[PDB]
RNA sequence: UGAAACUCAAAGGAAUUGACGGGGGCCCGCACAAGCGGUGGAGCAUGUGGUUUAAUUCGAAGCAACGCGAAGAACCUUACCAGGCCUUGACAUGCUAGGGAACCCGGGUGAAAGCCUGGGGUGCCCCGCGAGGGGAGCCCUAGCACAGGUGCUGCAUGGCCGUCGUCAGCUCGUGCCGUGAGGUGUUGGGUUAAGUCCCGCAACGAGCGCAACCCCCGCCGUUAGUUGCCAGCGGUUCGGCCGGGCACUCUAACGGGACUGCCCGCGAAAGCGGGAGGAAGGAGGGGACGACGUCUGGUCAGCAUGGCCCUUACGGCCUGGGCGACACACGUGCUACAAUGCCCACUACAAAGCGAUGCCACCCGGCAACGGGGAGCUAAUCGCAAAAAGGUGGGCCCAGUUCGGAUUGGGGUCUGCAACCCGACCCCAUGAAGCCGGAAUCGCUAGUAAUCGCGGAUCAGCCAUGCCGCGGUGAAUACG
């Protein structure tokens, strides 16, 4: 879920990128 | 006795400074 | 955290006052406003006193407290509990 | 507290600005301050002629101000003169070329923004307010105007507890975007406070 | 503490994370827009006076 | 039958305009009913009460205070506290006396501010082969007039806003009725979203309101044709890329179009029911717009302003602290408790905006935040930019779990003079409560509710889960 900085779901919330969601 | 509130115990007067 | 890239940070105004002592023999007790400033080794042994907003808190600096800012051993609030 | 400005409402329609030109983002600022400092000096210095719009039209490192005055003989001075000692005391502000006409006033008792100000020394002048209303709006129908409002509010006659006085006369609709309605404001020191003065006249529709 | 902080605005500072925008006009420290120089209640002034180039009461 | 002491400034009659009724009649509003999602429980974000504090600056208080002033509190902001400092002062006008400057680069002390400082060298009109001495942008030293105050009073005020309420209402002129306050008109039958409009009438008109003129959206036209478009032929490294073209799509300016205009049916008429044409039908959907007034509503801290108050200080500069406290209580929210779900890979479809110490293509280093290089764009051209829900494929198998992502350990990144108090982000580890929420209670009638992502203001960065917008998907129900 959003919360969840460890996924594609929480990145796309907080508007980052990493290892989890990368561009 | 100063600057606004709360009141110092004087009229009009507060504690600030 | 500062990058590491960039300078551990002190003052430079707080590390000459040190510096100075470890040569004429330390230990004043120093005085100083730099809560920012980092524990550097060479500070180990002497005794700094941090302003708190309020007062300069005595702050004895031992080998373990080397990572932290002066700051973090000179709290600013006084609570002491509700009741 | 209600009411929306009658000029700032119709913009587009009725109003012209009071500045026309065009500015990219990084110097509309700049002009913007110049404008407000220029009418600063005027409506200061020109209180006396009986100020009414100062129109601040800009091309590019030149300025044209328009000055609407009553008595246009205090702006121009004895030869051309008064307006030289000024246009040159707006270089001193503007830096650039300050090109300065004198419009004439069509009729100053259908200039709301003039009305308020005769008002507003009347009170300021000890006069009674209620009275001073009711001749400024007689004096604006009179000139053949469709309708006129003008409201006082602040410690009237000096009481202690302040109050609203107005009166009205022909037909205002705030309501209507055709409508023409020339609004002015006028504030008015005494020894007791401030009081604002609003004057509404209705040139007609279109 | 105000005229003193109108002056204090305009000073360049020891650093430049010092610098804040005041309105123009009456000298606001919040909700004060770049594009003007104008804080949003002296904007609001102005705009309704037609003062302000090409601004206009949008409605959509 | 029938007093007085004492006490009060009234006690009363009728009638008027209001307000009010657990009086009546007729109406309306997500008012209930009908439904769909939620709040109240949890963890967290923020605002507040309270308490605490050197200070936790000050304001908002039922609806209409409580993610409100705050559309950006680490320093700045800052209005508060502690300390160190300045006293015609940070700033405006004007008057003197001295230096005689101006301004730009230093040095000592000190947390800085400040105090003490060290240099060079100015026209301006001038008598100048002369020693030179005046005067003048503007600086500085003293000395006055004065500045300064986010100190008080929103119950002295202007301005602007909230609100009843987009509710259908509030009035005036003359006439008429009444000793008069007042009434009439504005009531009454019908109709409307509406004091909208029709008929009636001791009234006849007029003004503020409603509606209309303004804006966005829905069909069509004209005008345009690049940076936008690609219908049909020519090339084509297969990209509208090039020839070319402006049909179409779009963009953005000027028009058209709906009027209860037409047919039927009711009716005195206003209108009302139905139908046809038509993109749209009864105001087409949405916005902007807020009557006389109310609340001694809000705001002296945006600003303006009368009066009261401070004057080496209730002013001004600085460093630091606080505004971020935490036995507790409340509000508005975010994320969830799972399978109509969660996860990984691949692959589609928007709109509105922002962008020349800005947006950053693309290449490389890095698991990554990020970093280094590096084209293009003053931007219908270049960039932010991938939209996400979706669709396809695999994985999980009903478990406090591959549900949930708080809390803590460790390791980094960037902005910034500086992230101890007190920043965002990244990765390893940790993996809390939560099994659908007591009494209670909120929103919405259609492209709405719900769900999904995207942008902007402010801004160095950010505590935005806020706010103002944008489009994707798209219901349920309304008896009354
Ligand atoms: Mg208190
Ligand atoms: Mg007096
Ligand atoms: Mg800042
Ligand atoms: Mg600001
Ligand atoms: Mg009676
Ligand atoms: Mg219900
Ligand atoms: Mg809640
Ligand atoms: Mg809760
Ligand atoms: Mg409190
Ligand atoms: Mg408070
Ligand atoms: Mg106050
Ligand atoms: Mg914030
Ligand atoms: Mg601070
Ligand atoms: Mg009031
Ligand atoms: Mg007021
Ligand atoms: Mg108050
Ligand atoms: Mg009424
Ligand atoms: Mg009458
Ligand atoms: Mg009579
Ligand atoms: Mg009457
Ligand atoms: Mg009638
Ligand atoms: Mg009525
Ligand atoms: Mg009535
Ligand atoms: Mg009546
Ligand atoms: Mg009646
Ligand atoms: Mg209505
Ligand atoms: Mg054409
Ligand atoms: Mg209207
Ligand atoms: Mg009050
Ligand atoms: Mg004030
Ligand atoms: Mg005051
Ligand atoms: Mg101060
Ligand atoms: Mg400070
Ligand atoms: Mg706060
Ligand atoms: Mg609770
Ligand atoms: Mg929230
Ligand atoms: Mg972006
Ligand atoms: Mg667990
Ligand atoms: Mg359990
Ligand atoms: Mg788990
Ligand atoms: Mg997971
Ligand atoms: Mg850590
Ligand atoms: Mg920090
Ligand atoms: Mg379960
Ligand atoms: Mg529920
Ligand atoms: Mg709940
Ligand atoms: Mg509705
Ligand atoms: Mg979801
Ligand atoms: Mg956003
Ligand atoms: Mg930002
Ligand atoms: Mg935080
Ligand atoms: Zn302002």
């Amino acid at each position: 879920g959003k919360g969840d900085r460890r996924t594609r779901r929480g990145k796309i919330w907080r508007g980052t990128y990493g290892k989890y969601r990368p561009r | 006795s100063k600057k606004s509130k709360p009141g110092d115990g004087k009229f009009g007067r507060g504690v600030k400074r | 955290p500062r990058s590491l890239k960039k300078g551990v940070f002190v003052d430079d105004h707080l590390l000459e006052k040190v510096l100075e002592l470890n040569a004429k023999g330390e230990k004043r007790l120093i005085k100083t406003w730099s809560r920012r400033s980092t524990i550097v080794p060479e500070m180990v042994g002497h005794t700094i006193a941090v302003y708190n907003g309020k007062q300069h808190v005595p702050v004895y600096i031992t080998e373990n407290m080397v990572g932290h800012k002066l700051g973090e051993f000179a709290p600013t609030r006084t609570y002491r509990g509700h009741g | 507290g209600n009411k929306i400005h009658p000029i700032g409402f119709r913009l587009g329609i009725t109003r012209d600005w009071e500045s026309r030109w065009y500015a990219g983002k990084k110097q509309y600022r700049h002009l913007l301050l110049e404008d407000q400092r220029i009418r600063g000096l005027l409506e200061k210095e020109l209180y006396s002629a009986g100020l009414a719009r100062v129109d601040i039209e800009r091309a590019a490192d030149n300025v044209a101000v328009t000055v609407h005055v009553a008595k246009p003989g205090v702006v121009i001075g004895r030869g051309g003169e008064r307006i030289r000692v000024l246009r040159e005391e707006l270089a001193k502000l503007t830096g650039k070329n300050v090109a300065l006409n004198v419009q004439e006033v069509q009729n100053p008792n259908l200039s709301a923004p003039l009305v308020a100000q005769r008002v507003a020394e009347q009170i300021e002048r000890r006069f009674a307010v209620r009275r001073a209303i009711k001749q400024a709006v007689q004096r604006v129908m009179e000139s053949g105007a469709k309708g006129a409002k003008v409201i006082v509010s602040g410690r009237i006659g000096g009481a202690e507890q302040a109050r609203t006085e107005w009166a009205a006369q022909g037909r205002v609709p705030l309501h209507t975007l055709r409508a023409n309605i020339d609004y002015g404001f006028a504030l008015a020191r005494t020894t007791y406070g401030v009081l604002g003065v609003k004057a509404y006249i209705f040139l007609g529709e279109v | 503490a105000r005229k003193a902080l109108i002056e204090k605005a305009k000073r360049t500072p020891k650093f430049k994370v010092r610098a804040y925008t005041r309105c123009v006009r009456c000298g606001r420290a919040r909700s004060v827009y770049r594009f003007f120089g104008l804080c949003r209640i002296c904007l609001r002034e102005l705009a309704h006076k037609g003062q302000l180039p090409g601004v206009r009461k949008a409605s959509w």
